[PDB]
RNA sequence: GUGAACAGCCUCUAGUUGAUAGAAUAAUGUAGAUAAGGGAAGUCGGCAAAAUAGAUCCGUAACUUCGGGAUAAGGAUUGGC
RNA sequence: CUCUUAAGGUAGCCAAAUGCCUCGUCAUCUAAUUAGUGACGCGCAUGAAUGGAUUAACGAGAUUCCCACUGUCCCUAUCUA
RNA sequence: GCAGUCAAGCGUUCAUAGCGACAUUGCUUUUUGAUUCUUCGAUGUCGGCUCUUCCUAUCAUACCGAAGCAGAAUUCGGUAAGCGUUGGAUUGUUCACCCACUAAUAGGGAACGUGAGCUGGGUUUAGACCGUCGUGAGACAGGUUAGUUUUACCCUACUGAUGAAUGUUACCGCAAUAGUAAUUGAACUUAGUACGAGAGGAACAGUUCAUUCGGAUAAUUGGUUUUUGCGGCUGUCUGAUCAGGCAUUGCCGCGAAGCUACCAUCCGCUGGAUUAUGGCUGAACGCCUCUAAGUCAGAAUCCAUGCUAGAACGCGGUGAUUUC
């Protein structure tokens, strides 16, 4: 018989299966729509998730009951050193799909991304791209043959870039490559950018700027197998239950004779390959920079790393990126920031934001200060300093 | 952009940062944490309270240089 | 949010789910309000209708005036006790729990408001801010 | 010893130190707990749990077989020196 | 008035653990009550030691409401073994 | 139960706006019966709680057509099941009846879904009470009260997790197939405008918010708290002191980290093809006609974009490939 409340669905299905996934790297499923005639640039960018800190800007959203007056919004930093580019990638357009012909690499490459190709680095007699390295060996007529052949065929054409990790304070040594699209008129055009740029940096100032909408595209939170409540929302059963209540009570019908794919069971939580859209860019910010937690408003020369630094993280000595709200992953991950693939226009978006102050208190406890300058004055002499 | 001050124990209030209690008198008591906040709700006096503000003035400890 | 009520309101946490005694803070006659409804929010499996501070809600009198007692009549809370975010940033309480008798187009079945008065409430209705005295 | 107490809690004499172990800390459980705001809306039903709790002082209704009800209800106080 | 019985159900009590029709009707209790209480009574089929009506105190008895109290619930989360 | 044909009449006039007698044709299997095929070496026979899916005879929402449609409200009908359809008092109840909210509080199925998923209030063992019946033992789809809910470690299914082999190993990728998600409302303005004698009284565009849902995250607020981290308290033991043990995490206050909450915060895309319907040109039918050829626009529909997984027998590119 019929359900007798009808109630809506616990979860949802587009997201299943709530597997792991296959790698912390999530991937880039899609990017932007090519505009064969703007300049030639990156699509996407690579950072580290360091944590979250509390910001104060002033709204202009017209209509709006608080519209020039301040709020308090979140704000996740991402550690954004520069990524340097060590290949190119050419792809053509088949009836199968996209299929990539040929890929040319860098002369030299870093210790990093030679480790990335290794599962046990200390025993290795570090054997990679060294007959690459030796087929340059006058001019390139190897590699200006592979090159001809992306400028005559590929449809589509990537970049392997990788990141600056023993710049970034993590203790992992090894970096994280990937793939990321070119968009700009001239296929030619794209693989003599690649060419240029061959070991050579490229920093999120020329790829992001203020206000820009973003998606972020990372591996969630893991949490181990988990129980059906937590992991779908569904309601606890009674006190009264004999075994278990934390539990869905029916699971299916007898008719069809088999447990459907729809109903809730328990497994996995988190370590999903999620994609979150539309966040804006508060800050592009650079390490190079003092003062990067200062503001026009505030006026003191403080970086954006809290007193005692991001909670297992670290100091932020490198470009980042603050970006609004709350982007999938967790501290120290690699996230993957990807430009927008339909003009936004909502006045949400296209709304430029001036920031006002940024907190710098401690994120280990309920900080007080913002500086020790602050915590000197406010405090006094102590036994210490004296 | 404003700085308020905790009424039990003097510390600054920076924005997104502590509560405010709206009393039946219709007295605001504003507070940089849970800690200021229960001992308010326990009634305590921060005269007798070490860390304030209060009783570094009342017994005039490590000021020294202002009056 | 609420018929008769000048403008929007910002989601703010419900504190007063139905079945919720808060104080009357009019000069109505009645002393507490029994909330048994809220105009707004419609439907979810066993879940609760709740007020906030500034909604408008169905209510009855169980103690005070036998002519207010006995019959279910509008009302507006004007006090809360349950934390709730402003946009601004501070995270905010009364000592207990408010309301106002009222009808339907809002207006106020009394003339004064004794305690304070959150500023949403007196933003959304405006015969309750001519009747408020103190607002936060 | 505490305490009204052969209560509970700790200890001296005396006796045991036996009940398969190690490593980890997923879900679900068994047993124990805590929870903002609301407060029986839950459920057939306040089931379960919480709340109260000793002692001193005050104060104690209806009804009543005048014996009770009655620790009625309801309130205050309690340390150390 | 009439038929009729051994006698024709008395005092009292009731939609009661006894009332089919029935969620009886009126009031009260609630925002709302097939519940509860109080009353009404040609009562399918109440009723006097197959004991009637009542009853203070007592009850791990059945039941309704109120206060207090609470993760019962809104709506779940966390900790320990 | 639902739907048709017919058309006397109703509807001021007028059969068919909306209804529709006398009659008649049918679908349905959520009613109740009829039957007795299966099951009596047992298929756990009420209801609720929980969860999923499906159907549509559509309650609401999207788009439309008709009116006895001026507006507003309402009524009829179509394409449509994409999405949603509540909180409570009384009852064991299905059903029912009221309160209230709501855009709306539509109907149903899946062994009259769902007990190795709960519960056990009811029914329907044994105890006991009443009334009627009966000489009696005892009977009563009459009332009342009390009344053990067992087993998964197996196969499959489902959810997650590994994995041999396909020269080895490693990195970057493609994409078949499968899945898919967002929803609804209010206010302001449009505007006391259109419409209307007046009473009354909209809508498209736009803005701000909110509802339900979902996916994340933890700056803040809140919770949690063996950080047994700091402090405090009781009793006892260590001669006192200091510092500690025991009190099955002794108790109280604060409490970082982590986990976590519509109890907190962020986010939730754009195109094409179409249904209904309205139209173009235009014959059949030397006129007329959206249709027959052809064609335009067009729905919460469909398919993509996008999002999830990735074929462990589906592919590609690249690196290095072991002599003492």
């Amino acid at each position: 018989s019929h359900r007798k409340y009808e109630a809506p669905r616990h979860g949802h299905l587009g997201f299943l299966p709530r597997k792991r996934a296959a790698s912390i790297r999530a991937r880039v499923k899609a990017f932007p729509k090519d505009d064969r005639s703007k300049p030639v640039a990156l699509t996407s960018f690579l950072g580290y998730k360091a944590g979250m800190t509390t910001i104060v800007r002033d709204l202009d959203r017209p209509g709006s009951k608080f519209h020039k007056r301040e709020v308090v919004e979140a704000v996740t930093v991402v550690d954004t050193p520069p990524v340097v580019v060590v290949g190119v990638v050419g792809y053509v357009e088949t009836p199968r799909g996209l299929r990539s012909l040929t890929t040319v690499w860098a002369e030299h490459l870093s210790d990093e991304v030679k480790r990335r190709f290794y599962k046990n680095w200390y025993k290795s007699k570090k054997k990679a791209f060294t007959k690459y390295s030796a087929k340059y060996a006058q001019d390139g007529a190897g590699i200006e043959r592979e090159l001809a052949r992306i400028k005559k065929y590929a449809s589509v054409v990537r970049v392997l870039v990788h990141t600056q990790i023993r710049k970034t304070p993590l203790a992992q040594k090894k970096a994280h490559l990937a793939e990321i699209q070119l968009n700009g008129g001239s296929i030619s055009e794209k693989v003599d950018w690649a060419r240029e740029h061959f070991e050579k940096t490229v920093a999120v100032d020329s790829v992001f700027e203020q206000n820009e909408m973003i998606d972020a595209i990372a591996v969630t939170k893991g949490h181990g197998f988990e129980g059906v409540t937590h992991r779908w929302g569904t309601k606890k059963l009674p006190r009264k239950t004999h075994r278990g209540l934390r539990k869905v009570a029916c699971i299916g019908a007898w008719h069809p004779a088999h447990v459907m794919w729809s109903v809730a069971r328990a497994g996995q939580r988190g370590y999903h390959s999620r994609t979150s859209i539309n966040h804006k860019i508060y800050r592009v910010g650079k390490g190079d920079d003092e003062a990067n937690g200062a503001t026009s408003f505030d006026r003191t020369k403080k970086t954006i790393t809290p007193m005692g630094g991001f909670v297992h993280y670290g100091e932020i000595k490198n470009d980042f990126i603050m970006v609004k709200g709350c982007i999938p992953g967790n501290r120290k991950r690699i996230v993957t920031l990807r430009k927008s693939l339909y003009t936004n226009t909502s006045r949400k978006a296209l709304e430029e934001v001036s920031l006002k102050w940024i907190d710098t208190a401690s994120k280990f406890g309920k900080g007080r200060f913002q500086t020790p300058a602050e915590k000197h004055a406010f405090m006094g002499t102590l036994k210490k300093d004296l | 952009m404003k700085v308020e001050i905790d009424s039990f124990s003097g510390a600054k209030i920076y924005p997104g940062r502590g509560t405010l209690f709206v009393r039946g008198d219709s007295k605001i008591f504003r507070f940089q944490n849970s800690k200021s906040a229960s001992l308010f709700k326990q009634r305590k006096n921060p005269r007798r309270i070490a860390w304030t503000v209060l009783f570094r003035k009342h017994h005039k400890k490590g000021i020294t240089e202002e009056v | 949010s609420g018929n008769g009520a000048q403008g929007t309101k910002f989601r703010i946490s419900l504190g007063l789910p139905v079945g919720a005694i808060m104080n009357c803070a009019d000069n109505s006659g009645a002393r507490n309000l029994y909330i048994i409804a809220v105009k707004g929010s419609g439907s979810r499996l066993n879940r609760l209708p709740a007020a906030s501070l500034g909604d408008m809600v169905m209510a009855t009198v169980k103690k005070g005036k036998p002519e207010l007692r006995k019959k279910v009549m509008p009302a507006i809370v004007v006090r809360q006790a349950k934390s709730w975010r402003r946009r601004d940033g501070v995270f905010l309480y009364f000592e207990d729990n408010a309301g106002v008798i009222a009808n339907p187009k809002g207006e106020m079945k009394g003339s004064a408001i004794t305690g304070p008065v959150g500023k949403e409430c007196a933003d959304l209705w405006p015969r309750v801010a001519s009747n408020s005295g103190v607002v936060v």
